[PDB]
């Protein structure tokens, strides 16, 4: 699920490190 | 206060303090191969684990490396192997454990984690808080829902699990039973209740039932560092950009674009009403909830900055005519798409992610009435062949009343502040 338009996700983007 | 030593590390209370010490003053690399001999030396002993897992993690920050705290969460694993391990220091070491693999993004793991820390602490409801939390972060709406609702069974009062609650509800269109959760849980005051997306969504809840100090809400959260501003409300956002609800051409310097985009405007167009006579199935519809009424679907070429080469077969030329204009096509904060919206639909007030873009509008097919977008306070109008720009990390809203349907183009363009480095780097969204 992603944030397109609105900030609908509990977290929008996906973190990954550093 | 906490208990972290056993009976028999507390024979070696001494030795542990000692190479602790060799981490606490810095010198990570001296105490790391200290506590790797305490554990050859003491194979059982769980504070020894846990030193050779805190100067691991140290030490992913001294090399801002992930290899490294790779490594530390396996050894936090390591410390809940063993006997006898004092309940203080089992909690730190898995807890630690989760938050460092959210911290590398690894959620199905921290979910497994979370889920052995609240089996093995079941009366501790920050954990199945915690646990609620980890549940969202892969988008299991569901199970959070679960949990929060178990931890309100037990204590009702908990603000926390009030706002993921009422966060939950909205998210599922329970937009006035959300509403109390949000609110009670953020006056509260509790820890992780002063959040902006609470407040965001508590505002957009009430402007939705009718119910005006929807904007009580939205200042204070000005007020408390989460919006730039009453009306900007994104939440993923780089500070000092120029904001404003509306640009221009010039304003932008994106003008070889703007003239690309109006000077072959019917090309565009044109690729978008094929897709919708042969191929209608591309356009889909809007998933996120921005509407009170009405039909409205999207037909995307790229996302986060990926084309979408499927997509494009049906929007060739205008695909081909977009990659030479990188300051789009690698908006990983953006989109390109077909945008068809049709007559009776209504979309909510509402607000982008980020300020990290700035959103242009083709007219392709505009009818004559009907049509129009707020943003800001400032309400205006599409025209075929012509573009518009603004930044929707401001309150937007929208109308579609006219007799016939309403085609436009969207094209995310980077904020033009914003440097190559950040233009690289950012998380995509
Ligand atoms: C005009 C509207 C709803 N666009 C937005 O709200 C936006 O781009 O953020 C659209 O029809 O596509
Ligand atoms: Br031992
Ligand atoms: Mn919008």
């Amino acid at each position: 699920g992603k944030c397109k338009d609105g900030l609908g996700e509990y977290t929008c983007t996906s973190l990954e490190g550093f | 206060k906490p208990k972290l030593l056993n009976k028999f590390d507390k024979t070696i209370k001494a030795e542990l303090d000692a190479a602790e010490k060799l981490r606490k003053r810095g010198k990570i690399e001296e105490a790391v191969n200290a506590f790797k001999e305490l554990v050859r030396k003491y194979p059982q002993s769980p504070r020894a684990r846990y030193g050779k897992a805190q100067c691991e993690d140290d030490l992913a920050e001294k090399r801002r490396s992930n290899e490294v705290l790779r490594g530390a969460i396996e050894t936090y694993q390591e410390v809940a192997s063993l006997p006898d391990v004092p309940a203080d220091l089992l909690k730190l070491s898995l807890k630690r454990r989760s938050d460092r693999q959210q911290f590398l993004g690894h959620m199905r793991g921290s979910l497994l984690t979370l889920q052995r820390l609240v089996q093995l602490f079941p009366n501790d409801t920050s954990l199945k808080n915690d646990l609620g939390v980890g549940y969202l972060l892969i988008g299991d709406n569901d199970n959070a829902k679960k949990v929060y609702e178990e931890v309100l069974s037990v204590t009702p009062n908990d603000g926390f699990a009030k706002v993921h609650y009422g966060f939950i509800l909205k998210a599922q269109n329970k937009i006035a039973e959300s509403i109390p959760y949000l609110k009670e849980g953020i006056e509260s005051g509790d820890p992780g209740t002063d959040d902006g997306r609470f407040y965001f969504h508590l505002g957009d809840a009430m402007q939705r039932v009718g119910n005006k100090e929807a904007y009580k809400w939205y200042e204070l959260g000005h007020k408390r560092g989460h919006f730039a501003s009453v009306w900007q409300r994104s939440l993923y956002n780089v500070n000092g950009l120029k904001a404003q609800p509306w640009w221009t051409p010039k304003e932008t310097g994106y003008t070889e674009l703007v003239k690309s985009l109006e000077r072959n405007w019917k090309l565009i167009r044109d690729e978008g009403l094929a897709v919708m006579d042969k191929a209608k199935g591309l356009f889909l519809p809007e998933d996120e909830n921005l509407r009170e009424k009405g039909d409205w679907s999207q037909f995307t070429l790229w996302q986060q900055g990926r084309r979408n080469e499927n997509a494009c077969k049906g929007a060739p030329k205008t695909c081909t005519l977009l990659e030479k204009f990188p300051e789009t096509t690698g908006c990983r904060r953006g989109q390109i798409k077909y945008s068809i919206m049709h007559p009776g639909t209504h979309v909510w007030p509402h607000t982008g992610p980020t300020n990290c873009r700035l959103r242009m509008h083709l007219g392709l097919v505009i009818p004559k009435e009907g049509c129009k977008i707020r943003c800001a306070n400032e309400t205006k109008t599409w025209e075929e062949g012509k573009v518009l720009i603004f930044d929707d990390s401001f309150e937007h809203e929208v109308w579609q009343d006219a007799s016939s349907f309403r085609l436009i183009f969207i094209v995310d363009v980077w904020h033009p502040e914003l440097t190559p480095q950040q233009r690289r780097s950012l998380p995509a969204i």
